[PDB]
RNA sequence: CUGGUAGUUAUGGCGAGAAGGUCACACCCGUUCCCAUCCCGAACACGGUAGUUAAGCUUCUCUGCGCCAAUGGUAGUUGGGGGCUUCCCCCUGCGAGAGUAGGUCGCUGCCGGG
RNA sequence: UGGGGCGGUCGCCUCCUAAAGAGUAACGGAGGCGCCCAAAGGUUCCCUCAGAAUGGAUGGAAAUCAUUCGCAGAGUGUAAA
RNA sequence: GUCAUGGAGGUAGAGCACUGUUUGGACUAGGGGCCCGGUUACCGAAUUCAGAUAAACUCCGAAUGCCAUGUACUUA
């Protein structure tokens, strides 16, 4: 909740009078952050696919939509329409707090912290972290974990170009 | 030896009335698979796509925009 | 907000227990506590190792470490 | 960087396929609403001659309405129903004008029907 | 010899060759032609023979452009067989040449040696034919 | 696999209508609400 | 001057550049209420005007893409007449496609406010 | 039935031949049918495809997400128009 | 029968905007070698410049023929 307080009392001047923007809503800012997961490998076992998605409920707040496939491919054994992934995403006074408690407390976890990459930006904008441990996120407990398996974190910013992404995530705290 | 040979048989599509000829209601006057004329005021679109006119009147072939065609029936 | 499909998520208040770094943001896990903090935010006291002030990309970390010189380690251990 | 998408037009759409079956004559013309932030507005439209038959919105003389902004849509269904009848006109279709038959739609079309007009 | 990769459709019509070539008439790659002046069939055997001699003349020096191909494809049948009984199997492909078309140009030879070696394809082709400049 | 089936009014008795279900994906009886036209309204018809 | 709503084959579209305004329209703020998301007040719906023309919108300039389009000539061809007949030639009438001169950053109707 | 026999064919649908209305033959050139769907039908409401580029992965060229271009390069139970 | 007017229909011709076939040039994302990833031409997919081709290709498109209206002029 606060996280947004702070973005919309320090940071917007900061970036006022850092990128000389014309009128106020020229100044960018977090749209929503969409979570994605895979579980490709779930075509035979449908059942991890169902503990991903209470995961993925549990860890966020809200139930996932189970995604299903668009193709039949004959390489990864598929078939259109069998359920591949779940996604939860965030908008609002969700979106903040959880980007809030991943920058503070579930960053400062993964085995090798050495810093977030600096080229994972799409080139317009927005940036995409790609955690890859379960229990990053503080909340999940070692004994309910069945599979450690990865997670997709996607943020979506109005801002035009790379750069001044960047420095807003700074800003932030990234 | 000659594998092919077979033919269906023709459906004597095409226009059925001519454009400034008076026309009885309900009489066919354009035989076609899909819209290639679309129907105008007072004929309607039949099942297989063939246009009648819903009313005694003049038949007229106009145009729609750029690349389309209508037919159209006018009391006179 | 479809009602009865999402779990439950009550604030809570963070707390961190290498250097005391009180932190407030809601999750969706009980832990089964209660503290109240900042003129009122009644919730469990969910406790929790290391933070961002003290990791090392997260913080200012300075060595914890050292380095070598081999040369400088040959020079010193030879005499 | 993100294309937010401007309401009116997708608005436009669905108002264009609305109008491939409802299309106001002379006898039977057509009643059109269009919604914005502030306030309602109401036309009643033959499009064989494209001409305004009886037109009302918030903006009147008096339209004295308040509360709830959906009073007003009843005010304005009203005015617009007696103004329409004064000109003779009885029986008309009500255009929904892409929106959907909920709010103030909805209060508009029930406030119309309640006066001498027939859908 | 030229042959294409792939047919839509095995056999196909013989065709026509009446009036102009409908383009191709000027030359536009090199600066020595060969155009024909009647119309006639002209297979990959017969093209790839005046290549040769063409070609064999130069030195391998120069350039050479050919500028037909043979798309359309050709039937025969055997001998002692009555008429009918379906169409007869491919042998060969032709492309069929118009009047006032130029089907071969040579750049980076001189006067003499250009013309003599258009003068050697031209003896190897069915067409009557004469030498042109750009 | 797909066969020819009958329904007959349960007020009447009367087969009225004729249709085709699959056996396997339909495997019970059909249920539909027809017009009778006997009784001059619209009644329950089943499957024979 | 603006808002709404129609007709007209893009000469009306796409792109680039500039300006303006809460009078209208917008973006905008919120989810108690009617309503809604295979999750998300994003959208739909509802409730308001703190802020801003950044975007839509509106106006202004262009030929960059696109679209329209001559005149002349040519291909083809109905009718008549000849050759040396894979085809070719002559007379009369009709007459393209491509290319180009050039045009285009729209034109009209009704209703309400200013 | 380019003599008869051997071989092939015999009813229906789609395209070319077919000569810019309809029709038009050959043991001419290519393919399909003898079903399927209780929703793959009716109506009301809503929206938009293929492919490529970049960002991260267990997971690779190709599985699921994010932004951009994208007049149909998709789809339309099944052959072609 | 002719004249004037209005239509439907994609042949001849032409064209490359889609689908197949295809030539030369630059770049080719690469594969294999001579190699220490370069050299690549021994082949190079997409892109692009230019030039061709089509009964079952079409952004275009005639002459005739066909269907009508007329109160026009002849004619059975
Ligand atoms: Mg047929
Ligand atoms: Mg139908
Ligand atoms: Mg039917
Ligand atoms: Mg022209
Ligand atoms: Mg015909
Ligand atoms: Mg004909
Ligand atoms: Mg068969
Ligand atoms: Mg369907
Ligand atoms: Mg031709
Ligand atoms: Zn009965």
């Amino acid at each position: 909740n606060r996280l947004k307080d702070q973005y919309l009392k320090e940071i917007v001047p900061a970036l006022m009078s850092k990128f000389n923007y014309d009128s106020v809503m020229e100044v960018p800012k977090i749209d929503k952050i969409v979570i994605n997961t895979g579980v490709g490998d779930a075509t035979a076992n449908a059942k991890v696919l169902d503990s991903a998605v209470e995961e993925l409920a549990l860890i966020t707040g809200q139930k996932p939509v189970i995604t299903k496939a668009k193709n039949s491919i004959a390489g990864f054994r598929l078939r259109e329409g069998m359920p591949i992934g779940a996604k939860v995403t965030l908008r609002g006074e969700r979106m903040y707090d959880f980007l809030d408690k991943l920058v503070t407390v579930s960053l400062p976890r993964v085995r090798d912290f050495r810093g977030v990459s600096k080229k994972a930006f799409d080139g317009r904008g927005n940036y995409t972290l790609g955690v890859r441990e379960q229990l990053i996120f503080p909340e999940i407990d070692y004994d309910q974990v069945s599979k450690v398996r990865g997670m997709d974190v996607v943020i979506v910013t109005t801002a035009k170009s790379d750069e001044e992404s960047h420095e807003l995530l700074t800003q932030l705290g990234m | 030896s000659t594998s092919n040979g077979r033919d269906s048989e023709s459906k004597r599509l095409g226009a059925k009335r001519a454009d400034g000829q008076f026309v009885t209601g309900g009489s066919i006057l354009y035989r076609q698979r899909g819209t290639k004329i679309y129907p105008g005021t007072n004929v309607g679109r039949g099942g297989d796509d063939t246009l009648f006119a819903k009313t005694d009147g003049v038949v007229r072939f106009e145009r729609m925009g750029r690349d389309k065609k209508k037919v159209s029936v006018y009391p006179e | 907000m479809k009602t009865g499909i999402h779990p439950e998520y009550r604030p809570v208040v963070f707390v961190d227990t290498s250097t005391d770094f009180k932190f407030l943001s809601g999750s969706t896990k009980s832990s089964s506590e209660t503290i109240k903090w900042e003129d009122g935010n009644e919730y469990p006291l969910l406790r929790v190792e290391i933070s961002s002030d003290s990791h090392p990309f997260y913080t200012g970390k300075q060595k914890h470490a050292t380095a070598d010189g081999r040369v400088d380690r040959f020079n010193k251990k030879y005499g | 960087m993100i294309t937010k998408i401007d309401k009116n037009k997708v608005r436009k759409k669905r108002h264009a396929r609305v109008r491939s079956k409802i299309s106001g004559t002379e006898s039977r013309p057509r009643l059109n609403v269009f919604r914005s932030n502030k306030n309602i507005y109401a036309q009643v439209i033959d499009d064989v001659n494209g001409v305004t038959l009886a037109s009302a919105s918030n903006l009147d003389k008096d339209f004295g309405s308040a509360e709830s902004k959906v009073d007003a849509a009843s005010k304005v269904g009203e005015l617009v129903a007696k103004r329409a009848s004064e000109k003779g006109i009885t029986s008309v279709t009500f255009d929904r004008g892409g929106y959907l038959y909920h709010g103030r739609v909805k209060a508009l079309a029930e406030a119309a029907r309640e006066n001498g007009l027939e859908f | 010899m030229l042959v294409p990769k792939r047919v839509k459709y095995r056999r196909e019509f013989r065709g026509n060759m009446r009036g102009r070539a409908k383009g191709g008439t000027e030359v536009a790659f090199g600066e020595y032609g060969l155009q024909a002046v009647e119309a006639s069939w002209i297979t990959n055997r017969q093209i790839e023979a005046a290549r040769i001699a063409m070609t064999r003349y130069m030195k391998r020096g120069g350039k050479v452009w050919i500028k037909i191909f043979p798309h359309k494809s050709y039937t025969s049948k055997p001998i002692g067989v009555r008429m009918g009984k379906g169409k007869g199997a491919p042998e060969g492909w032709v492309s069929p040449v118009k009047r006032g078309k130029i089907m071969f140009e040579i750049a980076g030879v001189p006067e003499d040696v250009a013309r003599e070696a258009l003068r050697l394809a031209a003896h190897k082709l069915p067409v009557k034919t004469k030498i042109v400049k750009r | 696999m797909r066969v020819n089936i009958t329904l007959e009014c349960t007020e009447c008795g009367d087969r009225n209508y004729i249709t085709t279900k699959n056996k396997r994906e339909n495997p019970e009886r059909i249920e539909l609400k027809k017009y009778c036209p006997r009784l001059r309204r619209v009644t329950l018809h089943r499957e024979t």
